[PDB]
RNA sequence: GUCUACGGCCAUACCACCCUGAACGCGCCCGAUCUCGUCUGAUCUCGGAAGCUAAGCAGGGUCGGGCCUGGUUAGUACUUGGAUGGGAGACCGCCUGGGAAUACCGGGUGCUGUAGGCUU
RNA sequence: GGGGAGUUUGACUGGGGCGGUACACCUGUCAAACGGUAACGCAGGUGUCCUAAGGCGAGCUCAGGGAGGACAGAAACCUCCCGUGGAGCAGAAGGGCAAAAGCUCGCUUGAUCUUGAUUUUCAGUACGAAUACAGACCGUGAAAGCGGGGCCUCACGAUCCUUCUGACCUUUUGGGUUUUAAGCAGGAGGUGUCAGAAAAGUUACCACAGGGAUAACUGGCUUGUGGCGGCCAAGCGUUCAUAGCGACGUCGCUUUUUGAUCCUUCGAUGUCGGCUCUUCCUAUCAUUGUGAAGCAGAAUUCACCAAGCGUUGGAUUGUUCACCC
RNA sequence: CCGGGCGUGGAAUGGAGUGCCUAGUGGGCCACUUUUGGUAAGCAGAACUGGCGCUGCGGGAUGAACCGAACGCCGGGUUAAG
RNA sequence: UAGCGGUCCUGACGUGCAAAUCGGUCGUCCGACCUGGGUAUAGGGGCGAAAGACUAAUCGAACCAUCUAGUAGCUGGUUCCCUCCGAAGUUUCCCUCAGGAUAGCUGGCGCUCUCGCAGACCCGACGCACCCCCGCCACGCAGUUUUAUCCGGUAAAGCGAAU
RNA sequence: GUCUAACACGUGCGCGAGUCGGGGGCUCGCACGAAAGCCGCCGUGGCGCAAUGAAGGUGAAGGCCGGCGCGCUCGCCGGCC
């Protein structure tokens, strides 16, 4: 306080960004091109400083690329379970709950 | 902490172990004269001042207890000194604790 | 911050390594220790009984005294500018030797058959390490295809 | 009053000015602090090499002899 | 502005030392021309010590002399000394040799004279011989003088063995604390 | 091939489950007078040798977990050294050198000293 | 026995014995992969405790979970299975430990006597603490071995003086004997300002040496707090986001507030307020010229160019500030 | 411990080793990089290295530190930062 | 009113007429009044209708002389030329923090060897000279890279790896 | 700013197992001299050649080997270094 001894105490929350982080992604049908970024500039004007906004490249939340996702969830190494889906390898001892139905 | 009574060591006049008591330590009170008293006597002797320095800032709550060591061998009367280190409490020979019965 | 302390800051380096905090195999206590070879000292944790301060934790230096089951070691301890040839006490499961000495024992019998076998065939062979020399002139065979095309990448966004 | 705390850089250059490096290294050194039993069987073998040279040299003069002559003998 | 340091610029091992009185000066003006002109390291190191000062040329004891004579190989040899020769008295075989130093004192010259060997000044020397020829060189020992038990580690320290400085060498003086465990630490 | 006692490395040796068994080799197993110790001959100890390999143990199987070792992760992250390089800043590019770890995808699943057997 | 006298009345310190020990200590971190390292930096602990919580030797395995069993229940006690330290190691935290370093028993005092060496902090002085050997007496265990305090890192102390134990010790003054005294060794009595003075205030009656190395003013750096705006636009404005405002957010400016700091003067810059006088700034209360409006007129509100010219008379306080006619 | 036989081993530099006596200092400051306290400070506190201190010259107008740069007295030429 | 005082102008002068005076306006002016001379009280002492006032222009302890040049970790200064070398502001202890001790950094005096006056002869996987070192240690060192073998746990990274 | 005296330390200059006129004394000779020279003084005595103990005190080298003493640890003459 008079420096004689000062040191803070805790007071507010704040979070730590870097270059490349990701503070919000969006999830919806593809028709909303316009209304994701349209209404996701808006942050921009509250959070500090500038952040680059952005179109993911992949189908959602999924650590997966562009659409051949389903292509592969076809084949079945991905399952949709929950808001992700589920990868599946194909190592695993079921090799005979592949044989019965893959 | 405690000790028991009696306990056998290295009775330096017998030149071996042997069973000894102990008797905790107290201290004398003068010779009958030392000429360190004399002296502080002498010159406290005359008109004033408090020549050598009395000792007031006192610091230490517990003083370090000593155990005076007696031998039993029939005419080895010797008797020697052994410290122990600090303690706020002394017993001597009292009664052993005996474990896995305890109840509150 | 902090001053004297027998053990400062050996949270991390006493503390044998991270997964084999089982008893102390045996080879090290059955290694055989002479006066004068080279060992090191690495602290290890579970002994409990001798180890080196911290300070000559990774230092290395003759051994000069052998006791039941403990050595003297002399290592080069750095003060203020000067430096100590100081000598310790370790009982020797914290000790081990150090292979520095052993190849430099090994390419020494090397040169001297190789200085023997000069004196079979009366010719002078160059004695040990030369040091790496600059790449001589060699030719590049290209049969096979034309080189190929390399180009630099096109940005692109992975978030 | 008030005094300001130290600050401890130039004393990485004061040592290198002229600073020594190594502890002046020698041959055979002194035995303080060799384990003592060894110490005094070690001093029993020099004091009866040293004595004993109606033992030592006497039963080295052969050796003397033979390395003497061998040494050529070779050819 | 090269970056050499200076402080090692000049070599204190001072080349024309001093010299002070005649008669060793004119010996070094002549041992100069031999040394220019005589490939002999001997007349190089006795014209070095030619210029030490006398806490550097320390007096050549005569039992020293005798029992560094008497080794084998060394018949019939000037022993040749840059300090001086002082007598002994623990010695009692009268001498036997030939000497050349600077200065002899006077019972030790007689003592040499009766022994029949003889003295030789510098210039005998040399017009004895144009440099070493069949000539020992010794010193008294340099080491020797009191103040170097004073010196080393300062008392005190774990293991010394110095000589403190004391003005007696009563019960009293030093030997109170630091010296005996009855009294607080041993060095 | 393989086992027995002591081991060194102490997971390529662990864990789970199923199959296999080149002497009496280990072991299960039958008893408790002697030795011994327990409330219990369960354990420990002793004395045995009727059956047993059902178990341990050994070997094998596992699109097994684990573990070891490779790739992809990446010359990315990171940093020694340089500049009168950019940026208002936050940070960042470059010259010069060093250079990782997950996710993911491969492969492997005890070796071996010593003294001692057998080929069920 | 302050009638009278002598003297003392700690240091650190974002100015000052106010607070607090950073004054001896030990752990984790800062601390930048030797390893040293700073602040009244952060999270903490100590001035003890233990006849065993020491030393050996043997035997068992702990935390918790799952299924069962009369009272019995969420939890007593018994049994089976899973059980990599998830528990316990006297206490802070870190390290360390699974036929142990834990738990239970059994026996015992190596928690003893005696030289030297080394580590730890550093002048490589001591005290403290610890390391590894050697010479004795021992302990346990069949034995190999292990043990000279606590599983390791803290848990404690100089000269002088006093006190106790030690040898059939030395001295006790011309000699002898005996008391007593001084010696020599080892422990203890303590110095927490913890390398170790014996110590209460007040000076607005004050003094001398100094200090801008150090406060009270202005001046500087900063702008948190104070004041002025700007951006985004859920809403208020019956209808309507932007006539006028603006929350949740966020970017600046100004030095007309109050702080923070110690750079300049302590061999001196006269430090509140008021009175008188000049001049300056603009983020404009009034006036000249203008746009806008939820603007019919009248008033009034927002904004633009703009400091040329105005911005009062009094009650109360010293008042700056305030308040009222 | 005594005797005997074989010589020196990677680049680049250069003479090393050793003793005695001893003045001044123990108020620092700044900067690239790392880092703690704070909102930040021409603030307080740390590591490395270099400077200012103790030092002038060209350049940044002006200046303790920045950039270049290191001094006896001069003539000729050539540059660094600029 | 004289006499005695000395309120307010915060009037005058403030290197003054004056080391405390002047102008006005002020309290008292028969009582505890004003005043000359004599006499007493003396420094830790007197004297005080009490303000620490007065004690010779000095008083919360006068003046003079001596001890005496008291003492200081504190400011001030510390006198001729050139030449050579050249720091510290950090460790530990201190009633230590504006100070010393100690280390470090500094200069001076030197020393022990190198052996480059190294002929009129004659080599090193040991340097120097090279006639060649009988006389010769190329011995040694490094704020450096190289080749080996060691040590740590920061940057970075992880949670489907424990906390 | 060792200013001067007294210590003490070390370096340097000059005289040795010693060194020292230090205080006294002697020539009478006193301008120069309060000096200079001389000594059973030659040195009582300082400092040194000898340490250690608290103090009684003790205080600096062995080797070969002849025998007899069991060469037994060892001793006594031995001859020698
Ligand atoms: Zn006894």
């Amino acid at each position: 306080t008079g420096m004689r001894g000062a040191f803070g105490k805790p007071q507010g929350t704040v979070a730590r960004v870097h270059i490349g982080q990701v503070i919000m992604s969006i999830r919806t049908k593809l028709q909303n091109k316009e209304h994701v970024v349209e209404a996701l500039r808006r942050a921009k004007f509250k959070f500090p400083g500038r952040q680059k906004i952005h179109i993911s490249k992949k189908w959602g939340f999924t650590k997966f690329n562009a659409d051949e996702f389903e292509d592969m969830v076809a084949e079945k190494r991905l399952i949709p379970d929950g808001c992700g889906v589920k990868y599946i390898p194909n190592r695993g001892p079921l090799d005979k709950w592949r044989a019965l139905h893959s | 902490v405690n000790v028991p009574k009696t306990r056998r060591t290295f009775c330096k006049k017998c030149g071996k172990h042997q069973p000894h008591k102990v008797t905790q330590y107290k201290k004398g009170k003068d010779s009958l004269y030392a000429q360190g008293k004399r002296r502080y006597d002498r010159k406290q002797s005359g008109y004033g001042g408090q020549t050598k320095p009395i000792f007031r800032k006192k610091a230490k709550t517990t003083k370090k207890i000593v155990l005076r060591l007696e031998c039993v061998e029939p005419n080895c009367r010797s008797k020697r000194m052994l410290a122990i280190k600090r303690c706020k409490h002394f017993e001597l020979g009292g009664d052993k604790k005996r474990k896995g019965q305890v109840i509150q | 911050t902090n001053t004297k302390g027998k053990r400062r800051g050996t949270r991390y380096m006493f503390s044998r390594p991270f997964r084999k905090h089982g008893v102390v195999p045996l080879a090290t206590y059955m290694r055989i220790y002479k006066k004068g070879d080279i060992v090191d000292i690495k602290g290890m944790g579970t002994v409990q009984k001798g180890m080196p301060h911290k300070c000559y934790h990774g230092k290395t230096g003759r051994v000069y005294n052998v006791t039941q089951h403990a050595v003297g070691i002399v290592v080069n301890k750095q003060v203020k500018g000067k430096i100590l040839a100081k000598r310790i006490n370790v009982r020797i499961e914290h000790i081990k030797h150090s292979k520095s000495r052993d190849s430099f024992l090994k390419r020494v019998k090397e040169n001297d058959q190789k200085k023997k076998e000069a004196k079979e065939k009366g010719t002078w062979v160059q004695l040990k390490r030369q040091p790496a020399p600059p790449r001589e002139a060699h030719f590049v065979r290209t049969n096979g295809k034309e080189p190929e095309l390399l180009e630099p990448i096109p940005y692109e966004f992975m978030a | 009053a008030k005094s300001k705390n130290h600050t401890t850089h130039n004393q990485s250059r004061k040592w290198h000015r002229n600073g020594i490096k190594k502890p002046r290294s020698q041959r055979y050194e002194s035995l303080k602090g060799v384990d003592p039993k060894f110490l005094r069987n070690m001093r029993f073998a020099k004091k009866h090499n040293k004595k004993g040279l109606k033992k030592m040299q006497a039963n080295n003069a052969k050796a003397m002899a033979a390395r003497a002559e061998a040494i050529k003998a070779l050819v | 502005g090269v970056d050499i340091r200076h402080n090692k610029d000049r070599k204190v091992r001072r080349k024309e030392p001093k010299s002070q009185d005649i008669y060793l000066r004119l010996l070094v003006k002549l041992y100069r021309f031999l040394a220019r002109r005589t490939n002999s390291t001997f007349n190089q190191v006795v014209l070095k010590r030619l210029f030490m000062s006398r806490t550097n040329r320390p007096p050549l004891s005569l039992s020293r002399m005798i029992r560094k004579m008497k080794l084998p190989g060394r018949e019939n040899k000037t022993a040749v000394v840059v300090g001086t020769i002082t007598d002994d008295v623990r010695v009692q075989e009268v001498p036997k040799l030939k000497v050349c130093a600077l200065r002899v004192t006077s019972r030790a010259r007689s003592r040499i004279l009766r022994a029949g060997g003889k003295i030789l000044t510098f210039d005998q020397l040399a017009l004895d011989s144009p440099k070493g020829c069949g000539t020992v060189l010794l010193s008294g020992p340099r080491k020797g003088r009191e103040v170097y038990r004073h010196f080393g580690k300062a008392p005190g320290t774990p293991h010394s063995h110095t000589k403190p400085y004391v003005r007696s060498k009563g019960r009293k003086f030093e030997r109170a604390r630091g010296r005996r465990a009855s009294r607080g630490y041993k060095n």
